[PDB]
């Protein structure tokens, strides 16, 4: 078990927690402020998915400031974990590149 | 915050026929609507949820339709115990807020 | 002729029948089928929509749901399962191809559906040939008169198909359980005696179909 | 859902006029409308798909336009086969639903 | 023929799977939801297109629960393929570079 495929595996069940602590946190902030859309778990989930991924569909987003700080930190972990396996898959094709050499 | 406009405020129908409630909002808001059915000296009782999904205990004889600003809560063949005070409820936009209510009357 | 519909069918009150919808041509996954319901004089309303190659259906929400939509991928046939009927679910039927791009393409003929307690009578065929003692012109008018059935549909064709032009049926009356309509024809007088004139009258719900030649009174 | 509502119901023109019907929609649906015409006894057939399309088949004489919110169907020289109702169809917003129908008369 | 490389050639041609499919499951899914747009196959396609990228137009978006569900693994698929080929051209880059260093 190598480090890259390790950090892979921890950094998705970091993200899966970072989602669901984010979609309760959002709507925690978000609620008693007027106008804000961020108000019920369910899709609180999908916003924080969407955030994460930062597909950009402009269908919800925070309107207040913890809303916000919370929407960082996932944008944040999401951006930096697909980052982490992009590096994870790079280890691997290099290493058996080396192999394909002979090394 | 979103206002929730129930159209006639009362309604009144012959036995057995097919009955509908109007909630028209102020603002687009999907289907996130709700609707409650309240007896005399009785409380709120959920009947529909999200527009047009059946709730669990509700007599088939209740649904809704509608998506946006415009929704319907309709009563195939209507009955005495049907005589009530009907409510929307949205849950799109925070301040959550109620309709006016609609009284059905055979 | 991409959407066969049976004519017509008879439904007492209570009761309930299927209807049908046979396609052929070019046929994909993403074939959807309509329905869409048309009362006599009013609009087209949708009532509902199925993908065959997966079975699932989708309905319209704000009537009274008494459709049911299926489909037998083999015979590539779409059926609709009308429930519990009224005089209110008395109309016309009409089936459509969606190729999953948002527009009917195309339609079938549509089923005329019927809901009341009377029982199918086929038509009394009688020809409409001039009196004896009246004037003629370069033209000739020649009709057949469509009597005492009931189930709405009859369809009144002369040569079978083969003459069209001059020709008007007139729209069916309602009197005691009984439509009754005419239909004319006019075609030169120099040619109607010699060339023969028939009128062909279909009624689908007594698979009928007779035949009457108008010639002139002995 | 989507309302599409249709101006004069009756549109009377005398022959080889230009003639142009009217579909108006509660909300935008870009150019995702449909016209269809529809003779006594017939059945409905398209004329023109996503507001400006011509279908193979249906005369150069018909042609639409719009987009957004309001839409028209277009006959150049108008003439007695197409007497018939005409109706406009959205696919934007999934209920489908259709116009109520404009009836041309010459 | 290099690992990277057929592994970048592996994930268009499974991107482009997940594109079709995903169009037809996002009709299947949200035809049924009132006032849902991704009901017809050519824009579902433009749609996930735009979601396998995260080009963010915010003109079409599932608002079904299934649909969502397959837009999360068009996000995925996208993310993850573009990410590969990022992961294939490090692998190229630094082979190259250890040449230009002798070994
Ligand atoms: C010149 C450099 C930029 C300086 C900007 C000012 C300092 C930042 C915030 C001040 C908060 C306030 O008093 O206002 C809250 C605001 C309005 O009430 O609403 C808001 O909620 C906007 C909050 C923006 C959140 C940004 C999160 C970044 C991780
Ligand atoms: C506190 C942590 C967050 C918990 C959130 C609650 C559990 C999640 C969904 C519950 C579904 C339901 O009963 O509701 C469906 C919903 C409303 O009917 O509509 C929806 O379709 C929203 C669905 C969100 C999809 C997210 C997909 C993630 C890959
Ligand atoms: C395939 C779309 C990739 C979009 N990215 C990565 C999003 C990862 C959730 C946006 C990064 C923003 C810091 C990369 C730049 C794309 C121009
Ligand atoms: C950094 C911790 C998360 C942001 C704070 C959320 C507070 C929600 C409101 O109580
Ligand atoms: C995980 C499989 C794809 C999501 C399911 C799609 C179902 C569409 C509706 O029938
Ligand atoms: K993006
Ligand atoms: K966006």
């Amino acid at each position: 078990s190598a480090l890259h495929w390790r950090a892979a595996g921890a950094a998705t069940v970091l993200l899966v927690i970072v989602l669901l602590a984010g979609s309760y946190l959002a709507v925690l902030a978000e609620r008693g402020a007027p106008g804000a859309q961020l108000i019920t778990y369910p899709r609180a989930l999908w916003w924080s998915v969407e955030t994460a991924t930062t597909v950009g569909y402009g269908d919800l987003y925070p309107v207040t400031l913890w809303g916000r700080c919370v929407a960082v930190v996932v944008m944040v972990a999401g951006i930096t974990s697909f980052g982490l396996v992009t590096a994870a898959l790079a280890t691997w094709f290099v290493g058996r590149e080396q192999e394909r050499r002979g090394h | 915050d979103i206002l929730l406009t129930q159209s006639p405020a009362i309604l009144s129908v012959s036995p057995g026929e097919r009955v509908s409630f109007s909630c028209r909002a102020s603002q687009s808001i999907g289907t996130d609507i709700h609707w409650y059915q309240q007896r005399t000296n009785g409380s709120p009782r959920l009947l529909i949820k999200y527009a047009s999904e059946s709730i669990s205990g509700i007599p088939s004889r209740f649904s809704g339709s509608g998506s946006g600003t415009d929704f319907t809560l309709s009563i195939n063949s209507v009955e005495s115990e049907d005589i009530a005070n009907y409510y929307c409820q949205q849950s799109n936009r925070w301040p959550f807020t109620f309709g006016s209510g609609t009284k059905l009357e055979i | 002729v991409q959407l066969q519909q049976p004519g017509a069918e008879l439904v007492k009150p209570g009761a309930s029948v299927k209807l049908s919808c046979k396609a052929s041509g070019y046929t994909f996954t993403s074939d959807w089928i309509h329905w869409v319901k048309q009362r006599p004089g009013h609009g087209l309303e949708w009532i509902g929509e199925i993908i065959p190659s997966y079975g699932r259906a989708n309905y319209n929400e704000k009537i009274q749901k008494k459709a049911t939509l299926t489909a037998d991928k083999s015979s590539s046939t779409a059926f609709m399962q009308l429930s519990s009927l009224t005089s209110e679910d008395s109309a016309v039927y009409y089936c459509a191809r969606e190729r999953g791009d948002g527009y009917f393409a195309v339609w079938g003929a549509g089923t005329t559906v019927t809901v009341s307690s009377a029982k199918t009578t086929p038509p009394s065929v009688y020809p409409l040939a001039p009196g004896s003692a009246a004037q003629t012109n370069s033209m000739v008018t020649l009709g057949c008169l469509v009597k005492g059935y009931f189930p709405e549909p009859v369809t009144v064709t002369w040569n079978s198909g083969s003459l069209s032009s001059g020709v008007h049926t007139f729209p069916a009356v309602l009197q005691s359980d009984l439509y009754t309509l005419s239909s004319s024809v006019t075609v030169p007088s120099s040619s109607w005696p010699s060339e023969t004139v028939t009128c062909n009258v279909a009624h689908p719900a007594s698979s009928t179909k007779v035949d009457k030649k108008i010639v002139p009174r002995d």
